[PDB]
């Protein structure tokens, strides 16, 4: 709290909400078929 | 109204691609304290201009001043809408803002001829007003750029005094969502550069930071 | 012709697939209807 | 009873919104200028719509475009009429397919014509003219898209008044198509809606009729042509505003899909309809602007017509 | 004014 | 480094913008053929800025100086059309034509700011009972004489 | 193979059960294969990890 | 072409190069494919719609007094894709779609038993079936919409009766996976011989 | 069940069901086109169409008459947008018999998110693929092709989406004129009818020919 | 020799996937406070589901306008679970929405492909401790709307822990 | 000609270095690499 200024459960809390969106946005669902 | 979508072309990563082009990275900007509730030209942005701030004069100031006056500490209303004006500060004199980077360049005798009152010397005490505080801070640095040693500001002039309720109308101007800005339509840079600064990491309501350069955290793992 | 008597194969362009578009024979710019004006 | 007050809480909040509409786009009272377009062209959005029209002339062919004629100082052929419909058809294909890295997706068609005057001397008969309506009526109909403010051709389409009568009398063995014909056996007129004039502001003055005047003379010389009774045909197949249009223009051709074309073809086709043409980068950028300012004046409008419903229920019940 | 030319347009019709 | 939400991050104030177009209606003074350039750049700054009535009356300034009579007094018909007031500090950079603006907001020559008082003044004192294109036509008549 | 066996138990949907350490260390092989050497038979309804 | 009263040089003179280099291959056929038997292939030379027509007899039973004739019709709509989408979205996957009319014994869409199918990646994948006009249920059933008509369900979906009576009805139609492999064929001489002519179109269109 | 003063309209082989109210000078007409894919459960629980059909609301002292575009989702009803058309209920308005309603107008702005809402339960939309030629090849069909059905703002997204305060007191404006849940119930289980007669008819026919 | 790299004709586009190691992701077994079905571990398949519906959406991250958070406290104030909502009839919707929820229309229209679908409420498990990873699967009636897929069966609350037990709860 | 997806037509070697010669490049070689087929109507061309 002193030189860094937080705790490390807030800086894991703080860690999984600035990345939200690039973690899970869909399931990607569906077939890729063979194009060549 | 109604949550217009914004015609900006910044997106989040996908999920397939990997992170690549290191040598511009967005995170996440949070700064330590809220600046939003302070004075305007108290926040975060106008930190450098810390020092060019003039000096506060309060309204018991302000009401001794209309009780005693002394002949040489000048009380200036900076307000420019002639029609927002309703009444008149006592001691007051009209020098309003848009005017004041001419104002200070002209002779006495030309101050005397374009505005109808005495140039003020550059020792006396120059007090200034406006409706918010704002258009007489901006004239406070005008002041200030000319050799003016006592240059004081009464935040909340009119609509403290008066008990109007009013304000400057600064625009502080931010794009309208039909306009794109630069970097969308250009080829001033590498293509890959390109979409990575183009790129953000959550919503685009927030600041964020750009790393010019980065490197792996080989220690980890 | 052949694979490899082929001027891919001189490079290091493989046989078939999608275009190395970031190859520096792809990056060439080519004008060929100005070749004769040019060249001949 | 419970009719007046929910029809006066609706016609309340619509004037509401409309008044919060309006203070946004305000700066210090004057209201919100329109994006302006490029040199020479006149839009025309009509009131009600979901599109706008723009025109461009240009006389004695390509060489005097803006391209062509900047040069340094201090040191015939036909005419081309260009027509830019634009539909307020913009997604993102990012939403339903999240491995496009597409922002922003907006279609908008080119249609391209030529006439040819009687001033031209040089190169009168040396061959006839297929670009001319008295020959063919040939044109040319660029489908065009905006991919994250890059201009992206769609489709070149060359139509004449051949093709229009193909499709009308032998596009099967011995009839047209089925479907085409009974397409044309629908066709009922659009109301008049008023149109406004977001102009070039340096022709906004000088002509006003003009894209009107280049329209019916295209269509009186087409008409009374050398392909006579297939001209509702052509128009039906011109027509850029429905999906009637759409699939007639779908029964032709549909030129070759461009990225299987050579990277010759297609710098020079690009260098053509940027540079040569005039319908440039900044005019496709401009289209996304003025796609997103009229959607804007059509919300305040569809505003003022949610208040003038819930006021005229009010007054009646 | 913008209820003033939708009137005149014809997006605000009378009645019917 | 610090980026904001890009509607308000690539905003420059209509002050830079007004003094980028003013030098560069000071240079087609000098050399008008300067003048297609600074059309590509107001064809950018139209797409990427805001158009406020700063950055039109500074763009009036510069067709002005050009020598471009028609489209100057069109684009100042299409302001007054739009109600949007005509700048007063162009209106009196287009009757002063010296004075590059970089110079004067820095106030390098000190004398002639009562003249610049003067037609800011006569700028606001047209505009109350005139629209912005005659204030425009005026400013263009004194600044070819 | 390469296979790994635990004493405790850890099922394959879910941990609860109704047998203590001994009883699925008896189970489960630990005490079978912690006990035997190379060339002797292993149970292949015991279950194996990684 | 000089370039002083002709400033389209880079056009013209790639088109004329276009030209040449698509009728100087060899590997280009001048004959169309040849259909199979019956099959007259149409198609008008503006358009990219081409019509089979061939005519039919059935296996007729010795109960019944006579066998109808009937009409067999092929229409084929050239496979559009949008160039814009790419570099970022995937390769469409090139798919011959057409249509096959049966008609007993006179337009397309008249009494007339209408099945779609789809030749992608050497077979053939029947899709839907279509019927326009009053038919006999079991009651009249009329389908008059030509746009919008009902389609019947995707045959993934459909019993298992419908399948094998439908596929029993097609092979004895001669529609299998070598008529498939024609049209494929027959696409693609067709769209050759429209682009010589939006080449041969495109350059009295830009020099005019 | 049926809602209080409404008229059903329903010819075997074509897959539309349209129904009609009239309370004084007012009209109020309901047409819906029934998906031949596959469309939802009435539970919902487990390609999936969902139903949608169109409401004409005609008010002839207004002047003008209200088209919404409706959704039915577990007989309940929700609203996607709202557009005015000048004077009565004229008959081209209407899309019945493939023959659309007025083109190229403003179709309005986004009552709800749903099409969003959507993407967070990965439900498969409208849009198949990203390629609008590739659904283009069977043309006019709201359900296969996006692009051009009028029930899916072809393919459009509109900039403003409106607001929850201001458009509740739209939705609440329309359930006095029948627009209400007790009338997305009725055309949620009248839409699986059509779906079973369609399928039925399309097989008996089938039968017969071979 | 070359030898081919062996790929496949059919893929799902799962298997597109990143990864940074090109290899199959740590599944973490979840903490100890869901060992039991209890009240404290009822509501948190039902908080996520409502956070998610109100945040931001898509990769241009369209902000969800209408904030379903506010009814989380109120609709666990009456005990009704994410799989008892999904449980509830459609008469038994309008009572809960207009009575007790008092649901507005546009907050009821961005609520309803959550019910429309029956997601499952089960927590699945992820690299981390913490999981938000709500199984988006529709759900069946037969294995009790839990979609029956990945030992989800009628019961199943979180990814890798007991049943129900709805004799306690 | 027109090129398709994942379809190469092969071409034989001129056998001079490769396409680029690592080992050198004469005067005549570099004069057709210095005057090439650039578009002239939009090429500035400029010798001291
Ligand atoms: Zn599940």
């Amino acid at each position: 709290m002193t030189v860094h200024g937080t705790s490390l459960p807030s800086t894991y809390r703080m860690h999984k909400d600035i990345n939200k969106a690039q973690r899970n946005d869909r399931k990607l669902s569906g077939n890729r078929f063979k194009v060549l | 109204q109604a949550d217009r979508r914004t015609r900006h072309h910044m997106m989040v990563d996908g999920q397939i691609n990997p992170r690549e082009w290191f040598n511009w990275h967005p995170k996440e900007y949070q700064p330590w304290y809220f600046d939003r509730h302070k004075f305007l030209y108290e926040q975060r942005q106008y930190a450098q201009f810390h020092h060019l701030l003039c000096h506060q004069v309060y309204l018991k100031d302000m009401l001794h001043l209309m009780r005693y006056p002394e002949p040489y500490t000048h009380i200036i209303d900076c307000r420019t809408s002639t029609q927002k004006m309703h009444r008149w500060v006592p001691h007051s004199l009209w020098l309003p803002r848009d005017e004041v980077e001419y104002a200070l360049q002209l002779s006495a005798d030309e101050f005397l001829d374009m505005y109808g009152f005495r140039k003020p010397d550059k020792s006396d005490d120059v007090i200034l007003l406006s409706h918010n505080g704002i258009y007489s801070e901006q004239a406070g640095w005008e002041w200030k750029k000319q050799f003016f040693q006592h240059v004081y500001n009464y935040r909340g002039g009119t609509n403290e005094l008066f008990g109007e309720s009013y304000s400057d109308m600064n625009v502080s101007d931010v794009l309208s969502p039909w306009k794109g800005p630069f970097p969308q339509s250009g080829v001033f840079v590498d293509k890959w550069s390109k979409r990575k600064v183009l790129t953000r990491t959550g919503p685009f309501d927030r600041q964020y930071e750009m790393q010019d350069f980065a490197l792996p955290d080989l220690e980890l793992e | 012709i052949a694979y490899e008597d082929s001027f891919e194969y001189e490079e290091y362009i493989p046989a078939g697939g999608s275009p190395l578009a970031h190859h520096w024979t792809e990056m060439t710019p080519s004008f060929s209807y100005l070749e004769d004006e040019f060249f001949g | 009873v419970s009719l007046r007050t929910i029809a006066e809480s609706l016609g309340a909040a619509a004037a509401a919104e409309l008044r919060a509409e309006v203070e946004r786009d305000t700066r210090d009272g004057v209201a919100a200028i329109p994006p302006l377009p490029p040199l020479g062209w006149r839009v025309r959005h009509p009131s009600g719509s979901n599109y706008f029209v723009m025109t461009r002339t240009l006389k004695n062919g390509v060489q005097s475009a803006e391209l062509n004629n900047r040069r340094y100082r201090s040191v015939s052929r036909a005419d081309v009429h260009l027509t830019v419909f634009a539909p307020f058809r913009v997604y993102d294909p990012s939403l339903h397919d999240p491995t496009v890295d597409i922002c922003e997706w907006s279609s908008f068609d080119l249609v391209v014509q030529k006439t040819v005057p009687d001033n031209m001397v040089a190169n009168k008969l040396l061959q006839p003219l297929s670009c001319t309506p008295q020959d063919g009526a040939l044109s040319m109909y660029v489908c065009l898209a905006s991919v994250n403010s890059e201009m992206r051709i769609r489709s070149i389409q060359l139509l004449s008044m051949k093709e229009a009568q193909a499709l009308v009398e032998h596009a099967c063995f011995g009839n047209g198509e089925p479907l085409f014909l009974e397409l044309l056996r629908r066709r009922g007129r659009r109301r008049p809606l008023v149109e406004r004039r977001f102009d070039d502001p340096r022709l906004r003055y000088e002509e006003v009729a003009q894209p009107q005047q280049v329209a019916d003379e295209a269509a009186v010389a087409c008409s009374s042509s050398c392909y006579g009774p297939y001209y509702p045909a052509f128009e039906m197949l011109m027509d850029s505003c429905g999906s009637a249009g759409e699939y007639s223009r779908a029964l032709c051709y549909g030129g070759p899909y461009v990225s299987e074309l050579s990277r010759e073809l297609c710098d020079a086709l690009l260098d053509y309809i940027k540079g040569d043409l005039g319908v440039s980068d900044q005019l496709c950028e401009y289209v996304c602007q003025m796609q997103f300012f009229l959607e804007q004046e059509e919300y305040m409008t569809w505003l003022g017509q949610v208040q003038h419903v819930a006021n005229a229920v009010s007054r009646t019940a | 004014d913008k209820i003033e030319k939708w009137k005149a347009e014809g997006l605000l019709p009378e009645d019917y | 480094s610090l980026q904001n939400p890009p509607e308000e991050q690539f905003a420059l104030p209509s002050v830079l913008l007004r003094t980028l177009l003013c030098m560069a209606a000071y240079h087609c003074t000098l050399d008008a053929d300067y003048f297609t350039t600074c059309q590509m750049l107001f064809g950018r700054m139209e797409q990427q800025q805001q158009t406020t009535p700063e950055v039109l009356s500074a763009w009036v300034y510069c067709c002005t100086a050009s020598g471009r009579v028609d489209e100057a007094l069109t684009y100042a018909k299409y302001m007054a059309d739009c109600s949007a007031p005509f700048d007063v500090t162009v209106f009196s950079l287009m009757q002063h034509p010296s004075l590059n603006p970089i110079e004067v907001e820095d106030g390098s020559v000190p004398h002639s700011a009562k003249g610049l008082l003067l037609q800011r003044r006569l700028g606001n004192r047209l505009h109350t009972a005139y629209r912005s294109d005659a204030v425009a036509a005026h400013g263009m008549f004194v600044y070819y004489a | 193979v390469s296979g790994r066996v635990y004493r405790r138990f850890y099922g394959d949907r879910n941990r609860v059960s109704a047998h203590s350490t001994m009883r699925w260390q008896h189970i489960g092989g630990w005490k079978l294969l912690k006990r035997i050497r190379r060339g002797s038979l292993f149970p292949h309804n015991v279950p194996l990890y990684a | 072409l000089p370039p002083s009263d002709f400033p389209e040089n880079a056009l013209l003179k790639c088109i004329e190069k276009e030209i040449e280099d698509e009728a100087l291959r060899l590997d280009k056929e001048e004959c169309p494919p040849p259909p199979p038997t019956g099959w007259e292939m149409y198609h008008a030379p503006g358009t990219s719609v081409f019509y089979g027509r061939r005519w039919w007899l059935p296996a007729t039973a010795s109960a019944e007094t006579r066998a109808t004739p009937e009409r067999h019709t092929i229409r084929v709509q050239l496979t559009k894709r949008d160039p814009s989408l790419d570099p970022e979205c995937d390769v469409r996957g090139e798919h011959f779609p057409f249509s096959f009319f049966v008609q007993r014994a006179l337009g397309l869409y008249d009494q007339s038993i209408e099945v779609r199918a789809d030749f992608v990646d050497g077979e053939l994948l029947v899709d839907n079936v279509v019927f326009h006009g009053t038919f006999k249920t079991g009651e009249e059933v009329r389908y008059n919409n030509i746009f919008n008509g009902y389609p019947g369900p995707n045959l993934d979906e459909a019993e298992e009766e419908v399948l094998d009576g439908l596929q029993a009805w097609l092979a004895e139609r001669c529609v299998d996976d070598q008529f498939g492999e024609f049209v494929g064929q027959y696409s693609v001489w067709v769209e050759q011989q429209e682009y010589e002519m939006w080449l041969k179109r495109l350059r009295d269109f830009v020099a005019a | 069940h049926l809602p209080f003063n409404f008229d059903v309209c329903y010819e075997l082989g074509s897959r539309e069901f349209t129904l009609f109210s009239s309370v004084g000078s007012t009209s109020v007409l309901v047409f819906c086109n029934v998906s031949s894919r596959r469309l939802r459960s009435v539970k919902g629980g487990q390609d999936r169409s969902p139903v949608v059909f169109s409401a004409f609301v005609s008010m002839p002292t207004s002047g003008l008459t209200i088209e919404a575009l409706c959704c039915s989702s577990l007989g309940l009803l929700v609203v996607d947008g709202v557009s005015f058309h000048q004077g009565p209920l004229t008959e081209s308005m209407i899309p019945q018999d493939a023959h659309p309603g007025p083109e190229g107008h403003y179709q309005g702005p986004l009552l709800n998110q749903r099409s969003l809402a959507e993407m967070v339960v990965n439900t498969r939309g409208c849009i198949t693929s990203v390629d609008p030629f590739r659904q283009q090849e069977s043309f006019f069909d709201g359900h296969v092709n996006p692009w051009n059905a009028r029930s899916l703002r072809f393919g459009h997204v509109p900039v403003h989406t409106a607001k929850p305060g201001f458009s509740d007191a739209l939705c609440h404006f329309l359930e006095v004129f029948g627009v209400n849940d007790e009338l997305a119930f009725f055309v949620e289980d009248f839409a699986h009818l059509v779906h079973r007669e369609e399928e039925t008819a399309w097989t008996n026919v089938l039968k017969t020919m071979m | 020799k070359v030898s081919k790299v062996p790929t496949r004709s059919v893929i799902p586009a799962d298997a597109l996937r990143y990864h940074p190691r090109y290899s199959v992701p740590r599944k973490m077994v979840l903490s100890n406070t869901f060992n039991v079905v209890g009240e404290n571990n009822r509501y948190t398949s039902l908080k996520l589901i409502l956070e998610k519906l109100s945040g931001h959406v898509g990769r241009r991250q369209y902000k969800m306008l209408c904030n379903l958070e506010k009814h989380y406290d109120k609709l666990k104030d009456e005990g009704i679970d994410w799989h008892e909502l999904k449980w509830l009839s459609r008469e038994e919707l309008i009572v809960l929405f207009d009575k007790v929820l008092h649901l507005t229309r546009t907050e009821r229209a961005a609520l309803l492909p959550a019910i429309e679908a029956k997601v499952c409420g089960v927590l699945r498990q992820t690299d981390s401790r913490h999981s938000t990873v709500v199984c988006m699967n529709r759900g069946n009636a037969n294995h009790g709307w839990r979609c029956g897929r990945n030992g989800h069966t009628n019961d199943v609350y979180f990814e890798g822990k007991a049943k129900a037990n709805t004799a306690a709860l | 000609a027109r090129r398709k997806w994942g379809q190469k037509t092969w071409s034989p070697t001129a056998t001079n270095g490769g396409a680029a010669p690592a080992n050198g490049v004469s005067a005549q070689e570099a004069l057709q690499i210095a005057y090439r087929p650039m578009p002239p109507s939009q090429t500035v061309e400029y010798e001291e």
